[PDB]
C-alpha cells in the first residue's frame, strides 16, 4: 500500500501517557504506581504497533487485535486463557453491574433510550427493570448487541436475596447471581462475531488508506472503537484491546490521541450508545484541553 | 439505592465479565 506518517515526534506529556488505557470511573486506581506503568506500557505498545501499521506490517484488523492481545497478556496467572481466547458461539457473556460498575446503574436508569420491561427470574420472580438495548445496523439488518438491566424494586430484592441465601445456600445463590444478577449486562451474542469481525476488517482497511481528511480519520477510528468494544470479541480484556487497536490506528497516521477524560470509561460509553451517536461524541470523551 | 439490595451478601456476584454455556 502507501506508507503512512507513523507516530508523531511530538508526544503526550508523561502524565497523560500514564492515563492511556485507564478505567476512570466517575465514582472512583488510575493514580497508583502499577496503573501508571501499565498505562505507559500501553501507550508505548500502541506506538510500536502504529509504526508497523504505517509500514504495511499489519494487514488485517485480526492481526492488530492479535498484537493488542499479546500486549495485554504480557501484563498478566490462571485467568490467562480467558484473556487470550475469543468468545465461542456456544456461550453467553454476562457482566454483573457491581463494583466497579456502580456508576453504570444510574446511566441505565436515566438513559433517554431506556424503557421498562419485565424480567422473569425463576428465583426472584418477574422483576420490573430499566432496560437499555444497544443495537447496530450492518448491511441493512439490525443486530442486537449489549443489553443493560437494572431492577427498580430494590426493597423486595434485599429481602428476597436473603431468604434464598439460606434456602439454596450461598454457593448456589452466587452461581445464580453470577449469571442472572438483577442488575447486569448481557453482551452481544458470540454468534455475530464472525460477521462483525469481517466488518472491522473493512473499517481497518479503510483507515489504512493514505488519503483521508483528519475528520474522516477520527470518525473511522471512533467507529472501529465502537464496533470492537460493543462486540466484546474476547472472553476477557476486550475493552483494553479495542482501545489499543483504535489508538494504534490513530498513531499510524501521526495522530496522538489523548487519554479519555476522567469519568469516561470508553468501552462502557460505547455500550451505552448507538454507532453514529458514539462517533459524534468520541472527540468530547477525549481530554484534548491545554489547561 | 439501585444496587445496594445485596448488602453484605456473601454470594454477591464478582465484578467482571463471566462466560457460560448457552442454555
Amino acid at each position: 500500500f502507501r506508507a503512512l506518517p507513523g507516530p508523531s515526534q511530538r508526544q503526550l506529556e508523561v502524565y497523560d501517557q500514564c492515563l492511556i488505557g485507564a478505567a476512570r470511573w466517575p465514582d472512583d486506581k488510575s493514580n497508583t504506581p502499577e496503573n501508571r506503568a501499565y498505562c505507559q506500557s500501553m501507550y508505548n505498545s500502541i506506538r510500536s504497533a502504529g509504526d508497523e501499521i504505517s509500514r504495511g506490517g499489519i494487514t488485517s484488523f485480526e492481526e492488530l487485535w492479535g498484537r493488542a492481545t499479546e500486549w495485554r497478556l504480557s501484563k498478566l496467572e490462571p485467568l490467562y486463557s480467558a484473556f487470550a481466547s475469543e468468545r465461542t458461539s456456544d456461550t453467553d457473556a454476562v457482566t454483573p453491574l457491581v463494583k466497579p460498575y456502580k456508576s453504570v446503574l444510574a446511566r441505565v436508569v436515566d438513559h433517554e433510550d431506556a424503557h421498562d420491561e419485565i424480567m422473569q427470574d425463576n428465583l426472584f420472580g418477574d422483576l420490573n427493570v430499566k432496560v437499555y438495548r444497544q443495537t447496530a445496523y450492518l448491511h441493512g439488518n439490525v443486530i442486537p448487541l449489549n443489553t443493560f438491566r437494572v431492577a427498580t424494586d430494590t426493597e423486595y430484592l434485599r429481602d428476597r436475596v436473603a431468604h434464598l441465601r439460606t434456602e439454596l445456600g450461598a454457593k448456589a445463590l452466587k452461581q445464580h447471581l453470577q449469571r442472572y444478577n438483577p442488575d447486569r449486562i448481557d453482551h452481544t451474542n458470540a454468534s455475530y462475531l464472525p460477521i462483525i469481525k469481517d466488518h472491522l476488517n473493512d473499517l481497518y482497511r479503510q483507515a489504512i488508506s493514505s488519503d483521508l481528511s483528519q475528520a474522516e480519520l477520527i470518525s473511522l477510528i471512533a467507529r472501529t472503537h465502537w464496533w470492537a468494544a460493543s462486540a466484546m470479541p474476547d472472553q476477557r480484556g476486550s475493552a483494553a484491546k479495542a482501545e489499543f487497536a483504535a489508538r494504534a490506528i490513530a498513531s499510524a497516521h501521526g495522530i496522538e490521541l489523548p487519554p479519555f477524560r476522567n469519568g469516561n470509561v470508553s468501552d462502557i460509553e460505547a455500550m451505552l450508545s448507538g454507532e453514529e451517536e458514539f462517533v459524534e461524541k468520541y472527540r468530547s470523551l477525549l481530554d484534548s484541553d491545554c489547561f | 439505592k439501585f444496587g445496594d439490595w445485596d448488602e453484605n451478601n456473601p454470594s454477591s456476584a464478582d465484578g467482571y465479565t463471566h462466560i457460560f454455556n448457552k442454555v
